[PDB]
């Protein structure tokens, strides 16, 4: 019960960060450009059983483009990403959409405007209208603040499964087990942990 | 006329909003694991207390382990509202694994209260 | 959350 | 083993290729990842295209053939004109032949749409290179071949669709202006034949897949073709009737008719007006009979999400709004067209009920267009009276939380709708409120929504009507609060009551006794422990004050003193249970009121009384803190100090220039505190290392420093008496902050220092030239060394740094003139360094500083410094600007790059650079800078872009330099150049386009 999802958009828009957040829960501060594509299985628990997304996180930089539209073949859904702090990335949305629907003529697509956590927003809400005539679902999102970070997958799940009432549900929590010569090993690793400051100490949580 | 989650066997001792970190020693870096409600759950049969924490919206488990009496909460150098401690068996991602966790709270007050409840729970697992 | 003061001020016009 | 295909010395094993491809697409894990890197290396091979014929012939894997076409695509796009002429013909015939064969095989044509569509796109790339000048018979032969086979005909429609897209929709910034115009004219010249084919297919039927492909191509044509093809034929009849019946063609047809509504059409032809009415009438007819009636519940339909219903209803909304926004006037006069007009709008009402944010915004934009028109246009609103009445309910029931864009849009429409009929609006809202009381529509969300709606129309009714309305609403809400039980339910209602009153300041202003009771109640709520109430109380308090401040500062008839005095007397009691942030908002609100007192002696007295608590706490700290500097280690003392300063920031924010007396009260001791705190931070970093900066102890200390800087910045940015700023504030400030910043280690330096200095230079920079010099000396070099190793580290310092250089360059350029030559060199390096940032906060300032710098130098005239500047740095700026223009990694700054370059080039061609920019050795004596500039640039581009011909470079520069007075054209030429550097064999005559 798995679906191929292609994730496209300009370099630096936060595609890989967004996926990483969903995979591990981490927020990657550094920008390490994706080379070609990285495939990441991503499973969600729903009232209609588990749904698996094979996320093809593609490269946004042209010099690292790889197979480019070759990555889109037999994709069953997609996310187009841009950056609300960078107008040029929205200006290129029509280009990504073009290359996408030429290979995938009839698939559910979500348009995502990322980084709405940043104060000085450049791509204003009222000017974001490209999705209208193309029947794309649109969401403001932030991989950093997790604003609407689940909406794209929830909407895509509902379309692919064909149930508008599909909901994410709590996965079963098994009873954890109870618990040598490695009392020195953990004390070493723990000493380093205490003396390494937690990130973003100014955040609300 | 004829008409037309494996945790409901437990008791919620303590609940608090928190952000959980795991320490990646290879990179010497704290990585976020999840944000949401951190719960102390007491099994009504065994009376053993565990930590269960889920991510908001997705509700995916980001912490699941017994509050062992062997564990010790330490302060982090850069925070007055967090605790650091080693975990030897967490089954959030599946198979039992050991982690060095850090959990941060909304305030020093919630942090101190957490440690109070944490040690209370340890005494219960101590039987 | 009682607000008897509000009514009294409203009825005063 | 998979890496065998990467060996081109041996024959390519097609079987091995397909395995690598399958391992990538259908495989997983490490094998997939390894295959991925192998495939990329394969297609990236500049000789891979030669082995494309093999793959397309001998392969059985469609994905392998797809990748083969991608390799070809890359060749055609970039190196086509470099190939031998024989290879060009060979590739062409191979692609045509491949397409023909796939069309003749019904099995392949049916099961490999992807490979065919890719082959078609590849053909289109060839056409963009070869057609029509070297392929004049393409369209004739295309039309001919279409009559023989249905499959070929359908595929030709796909080719023509793709062709139209590449030429008209996506040609900008992908081909030169000359190339685009050439292809546009070519398609334009032969479209008569294409339309004939198109119309015949549509009229004669009958293959669904063929009709749809034809309509899909028609959608693209409508973007550019002249209106006559649509109105002087029967095609509107076919679209608006025949094709609206079948769901297969319905979707695409509706999109065509939407674009038809956007066609350029003469507004004087009465016959064309009837044709425009007619196809609308037909379309709405088919929808009512074949899809759903006007009474249908589209909300429910959309929710069920059966089939393509959601896309259809989206498209219907777009069609109705597009047509009606432009043509509804055509339906408003003729009485026989009234039913049509209102049915169309009734569909829009039903669409507006759908639960879908982005769809609602689409319809709401139309509703705004309508009610705005009814508000101004005579004799119109009576037509839409029943539509507007329904709309009022729809908008009220879907009102969103104000905090924002959607709310403001909803507010505007609802305000218009209230003007159009105040009576009906009031009735709906009261009725809605009654259903909150009887519990039939009671919920936390529903009462909040209604409250926001009721609050949004304030100031639209008459004052007397508003008064009657407000009173009725508050009474009803008051009674609703008593009705409920439990604090949770009571809290929601109580908050809404406070929200509404806060939205009707005109009412509060007219009734002091009530206003007083409101404020007094808010003060009571500031003690309420229930979550959210205290925040609500403070936010409402300051909100009311902002609008009614005058009624707090004057003596009311039934009062002994201005109410502001009463608030201050009990301020300790009132705010005792508030969090620090909430207290600061309270003080800020008091400052707003005090600022309205125009009697200076009274204002200062109120200010002193307001700041009584923080000043006493402050005085006690300064005594204890200096006597025992160890006190500052105490986190509690640090927190107290921070909150005192924050209170001063809060009041200063609302009082601005009036805050000066309070500033002077604390100023000298505050800067002494700044120094003492600075020492401790340094001492802590020395004893514990850099990690100390991460500790709560030091972060607490740095907060004090940051808040002090913020307070000074806040005042100076709003100061009216700049003489006092200069003669009292600046010197102690600089002595307190500059050396401390310079002599701290990088991780201990506060970026807020740079920000504060930016404001100082901004407001009084012209009056302290010695001061500005001192600022540069203390922060310039040491900050630059922090940020000039990479683009990531010290992001805040990075942004503030260039904001500071910018204002100094604007206000006190003399400071840079006083720099030693070595330091001025770093200044130039710093500016170019800013060009190369992707971070737009840095990039834009970098370019602006560069532009303003050139201008500053220019105003100096013919003097030694200006002359030495050009000799040293002119060609550095020209080349650095060119680099970011052409490296494809700074496209965000194109406009400002172009402007800077144009300014640089204009200096020479206006002879504003007196001295020669060259050595007497490299160029004969007497050569103008104009000629030397061309040589330098010609040589620079030749080495940077060796695949360009000398003719291209010469033509480009010839065009660029003579267009250096016209920015739009200049930019066009640059964009043409950016296209040509991406390929080989670009036409140099393209630069003669203007
Ligand atoms: N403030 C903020 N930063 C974000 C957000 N999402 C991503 N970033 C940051 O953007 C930068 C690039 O992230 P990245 O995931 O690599 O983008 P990308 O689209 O995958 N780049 P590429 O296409 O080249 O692989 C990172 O520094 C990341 O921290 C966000 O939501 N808010
Ligand atoms: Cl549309
Ligand atoms: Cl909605
Ligand atoms: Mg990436
Ligand atoms: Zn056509």
């Amino acid at each position: 019960v798995q679906f191929k999802l292609v994730l496209v958009g300009d370099g630096g828009t936060g595609k890989t960060t967004f996926v990483k957040r969903h995979l591990t829960g981490e927020f990657e501060k550094k920008y390490v450009a994706t080379l070609g594509v990285e495939v990441h299985p991503l499973v969600f628990h729903t009232n209609r059983g588990p749904i698996k997304f094979n996320v093809w996180d593609t490269a946004g930089q042209e010099k690292f483009g790889g197979l480019r539209d070759g990555y889109y073949i037999q994709a069953q859904c997609a996310i187009i990403m841009f950056d609300v702090t960078s107008r040029v990335t929205y200006k290129n949305v029509p280009n990504w959409h073009r290359d996408l629907v030429r290979v995938c003529e009839n698939i559910p697509i979500v348009l995502c405007g990322n980084k709405v956590d940043i104060k000085d927003r450049k791509v204003k809400a009222k000017s974001i209208v490209f999705h209208r005539k193309k029947n794309l679902q649109y969401y403001d999102i932030s991989a950093k603040s997790n604003y609407n970070f689940e909406k794209p997958f929830l909407w895509l799940a509902r379309k692919l499964i064909g149930d508008p009432n599909l909901e994410f549900v709590a996965m079963p929590a098994l009873a954890p087990p109870e618990v040598p010569a490695l009392a020195a090993q953990y004390e070493h690793d723990l000493e380093v942990a205490q003396t390494t400051a937690l990130p973003d100490e100014d955040d609300d949580l | 006329f004829e008409p037309v989650t494996m945790e409901e066997d437990e008791e919620v001792l303590y609940k608090v909003r928190a952000k959980l970190f795991r320490f990646d020693a290879d990179a010497k870096e704290w990585k976020e694991r999840g944000t949401g409600d951190c719960k102390f759950l007491k099994n009504k049969k065994t009376n053993k207390v565990r930590i269960l924490m889920r991510r908001d919206k997705t509700l995916k488990i980001c912490a699941n382990h017994i509050i062992a009496p062997e564990y010790t909460l330490k302060p982090n150098v850069g925070s007055d509202r967090s605790w650091v401690y080693a975990c030897t068996a967490d089954i959030a991602e599946g198979e039992a694994e050991a982690f060095t966790f850090a959990i941060r709270f909304g305030s020093k007050e919630n942090a101190d209260k957490f440690k109070e409840e944490f040690e209370k729970a340890q005494e219960i697992n101590k039987k | 959350f009682e607000m008897t003061e509000f009514n009294q001020a409203l009825e005063e016009i | 083993s998979m890496e065998g295909i990467l060996d081109f010395s041996n024959d390519l094993d097609i079987a091995l290729l397909d395995q690598v491809v399958s391992t990538f697409y259908q495989g997983s894990g490490v094998q997939q990842k390894q295959a991925q890197e192998i495939l990329t290396k394969f297609q990236d091979n500049p000789d891979a295209w030669q082995k494309a014929d093999q793959i397309l012939q001998f392969s059985t894997n469609p994905q392998s053939k797809f990748i083969a076409l991608s390799i070809l695509d890359k060749l055609i796009t970039r190196k086509w004109k470099l190939l031998p002429n024989d290879h060009r013909i060979g590739i062409r015939n191979f692609v045509v032949g491949m397409i023909i064969s796939m069309c003749q095989d019904d099995e392949v044509f049916k099961t490999q749409k992807n490979l065919i569509n890719k082959s078609d796109l590849t053909l289109v790339q060839i056409l963009k290179q070869e057609w029509p000048q070297n392929w004049p018979e393409f369209i004739p032969e295309l039309i001919g071949s279409s009559s023989s086979s249905v499959n070929v005909c359908e595929n030709n429609m796909i080719v023509l669709k793709l062709l139209s897209e590449e030429v008209f929709d996506f040609s900008a910034e992908q081909m030169t202006q000359a190339k685009a115009l050439h292809l546009k004219n070519s398609m334009s010249k032969e479209f008569e034949q294409i339309f004939k084919l198109c119309f015949q297919v549509l009229e004669q039927g009958s293959s669904s897949s063929l009709i749809v492909a034809t309509l899909e191509s028609l959608l693209r044509y409508l973007h550019w073709i002249p209106y006559r093809y649509i109105y002087e034929t029967n095609i509107l009849e076919l679209l608006s009737t025949k094709f609206m019946t079948s769901p297969d063609t319905r979707a695409i047809t509706l999109k065509c008719l939407t674009e038809v509504s956007n066609l350029k059409i003469p507004q004087d032809n009465d016959l064309i007006k009837r044709q425009t009415v007619l196809f609308f009438q037909n379309t709405l007819q088919q929808i009512a009979t074949s899809v759903m009636p006007v009474t249908a519940d589209l909300k429910a339909t959309y929710a069920n999400a059966n089939g393509n219903d959601q896309s259809f209803l989206q498209d219907l909304a777009m069609f109705l709004t597009t047509y009606l926004a432009r043509n509804r006037a055509l339906l408003e006069s003729d009485e026989s067209l009234r039913e049509l007009l209102l049915n169309a709008h009734q569909y829009l009402i039903q669409l507006s009920k759908i639960e879908e944010r982005e769809l609602f915004k689409t319809t709401l934009d139309y509703w705004h267009n309508l009610v705005a028109d009814l508000f101004y246009e005579p004799l119109k609103k009576h037509i839409y009276e029943e539509i507007c009445s329904q709309l009022r309910l729809v908008i009220i029931e879907n009102m969103v939380r104000p905090e924002i864009q959607l709310y403001k849009s909803e507010r505007e429409v609802l305000v218009y709708l209230t003007h159009l009929n105040v009576i009906d609006t009031e009735e709906i809202m009261i009725s809605k409120l009654a259903r909150q009381i009887d519990g039939s529509e009671w919920s936390w969300h529903n009462i909040n929504t209604l409250s926001w709606a009721i609050g949004s129309i304030s100031g639209t009714m008459s004052e007397d009507t508003e008064k009657r309305f407000v009173v009725t609403v508050i009474k009803d809400l008051l009674g609703l609060c008593e009705q409920k039980r439990g604090k949770d339910n009571k809290a929601v209602v109580a908050s809404d009551i406070m929200y509404v009153v806060g939205q009707y300041p005109r009412f509060l202003k007219a009734h002091w006794n009530f206003l007083r009771t409101v404020i007094l109640k808010l003060f009571e709520f500031m003690h309420e422990t229930h979550e959210g109430v205290q925040d609500m109380a403070c936010d409402t308090f300051i909100k009311i004050v902002q609008k009614c401040k005058y009624h707090f500062v004057i003596q009311q008839p039934r009062e002994s003193e201005p109410f502001i005095q009463t608030i201050i007397r009990d301020i300790q009691k009132t705010t005792a249970d508030l969090q620090p942030q909430q207290v600061h908002t309270f003080y800020k609100a008091c400052g707003i009121i005090i600022s309205e007192e125009r009697s200076v002696a009274e204002r200062n007295r109120l200010l002193s009384d307001l700041m009584q608590l923080p000043n006493m706490a402050w005085d006690t700290i300064v005594e204890q803190s200096t006597a025992n500097p160890t006190l500052l280690l105490d986190s509690e003392t640090v927190k107290i100090i921070a909150n005192i300063i924050k209170t001063n920031v809060a009041v200063c924010t609302s009082m601005g220039a009036d805050f000066y007396p309070q500033l002077g009260h604390i100023y000298y001791n505050m800067l002494q505190l700044y120094r003492a705190v600075s020492s401790m931070i340094s001492a802590q970093v020395a004893a514990e290392g850099l990690i100390a900066t991460k500790t709560p102890k030091v972060r607490g200390l740095r907060t004090i420093k940051k808040e002090i800087l913020k307070l000074v910045e806040t005042y100076i940015s709003k100061a009216r008496n700049l003489d006092d700023v200069v003669k009292v504030l600046v010197e102690p400030l600089l002595n307190a902050v500059l050396e401390d910043y310079m002599n701290n280690v990088p991780d201990a330096r506060d970026a807020e220092v740079l920000n504060c200095m930016t404001t100082v230079v901004e407001k009084v920079g012209h009056m302290i030239p010695q001061g500005v010099i001192l600022i540069l000396q203390s922060v310039f070099e040491c900050t630059l060394d922090m940020i000039n190793k990479d683009f990531t580290e010290y992001p805040e310092h990075r942004v503030e740094f260039y904001k500071l250089l910018k204002v100094i360059n604007e206000k006190s350029f003399a400071a840079f003139l006083e720099l030693p030559p070595a330091a001025f060199k770093l200044f130039v390096d710093a500016i170019c360094w800013a060009f190369k940032h992707n971070n737009r906060d840095v990039e834009v300032n970098g370019l602006q500083i560069a532009l303003d710098l050139v201008k500053n130098i220019e105003r100096m005239g013919n003097v030694p410094f200006a002359n030495e500047f050009h000799k040293n740095y002119f060609f550095i700026f020209v080349s650095e600007t060119f680099f970011v223009l052409t490296d494809s990694d700074h496209k965000s700054g194109f406009s400002k790059q172009a402007l800077l370059l144009m300014k640089l080039i204009s200096l020479v061609y206006d002879n504003k650079i007196s001295v020669p920019l060259y050595q007497e050795a490299e160029v004969p004596q007497g050569t103008s800078n104009q000629v030397y500039l061309s040589q330098y640039l010609a040589n620079m581009l030749s080495n940077a872009f060796p695949h360009l011909t000398s003719e291209q470079i010469a033509s480009f520069l010839s065009a660029l330099t003579k267009q250096c007075k016209d920015l739009v054209v200049f930019k066009g030429t640059l964009r043409d150049f950016l296209v040509q550097i991406k390929e080989v064999g670009g036409d140099p005559t393209d630069y003669l386009f203007a």
